[PDB]
């Protein structure tokens, strides 16, 4: 968010309206969402042994 | 008689406000323009909070 403001600051100077900058990164994020939902696989198909392994794989990385 | 200040009776109490002029209504006008001011950018699609 913090990221999203500090570029921001370069565009105010530009002189754009706040709306047209909060409406070009609600269409860039829902762009965004649209493109790596598609980009990314599914696991249902696997087993449930292959299936532990996923949590094994998030577990470690939250830990 | 009772007593030789002899006080010249106000006729309202102190701090009560006197008010009459072409003015006066002047500033009830300038008070409702300045609260006005603060709504102003507000209007629209393209405004602010």
């Amino acid at each position: 968010a913090s990221a999203l403001l500090d570029q921001a600051l370069e565009l105010i100077q530009k002189g754009i309206h706040p709306i047209k900058i909060a409406n070009g990164f609600d269409e860039a994020a829902k762009l965004a969402i649209s493109k790596l939902e598609e980009t990314c696989d599914d696991i249902s198909a696997s087993n449930d042994e292959l299936f532990r392994d996923f949590l094994l794989r998030a577990a470690k990385t939250s830990l | 008689n009772f007593g030789s200040q002899t006080p010249t009776i106000v006729v309202l109490k102190e701090g009560t406000d006197a008010s009459q002029g072409k003015g006066q209504i002047i500033s009830n006008i300038n008070a409702c323009v300045a609260v006005q001011e603060a709504l102003k950018p507000t209007l629209g699609p393209l405004g602010s909070d």
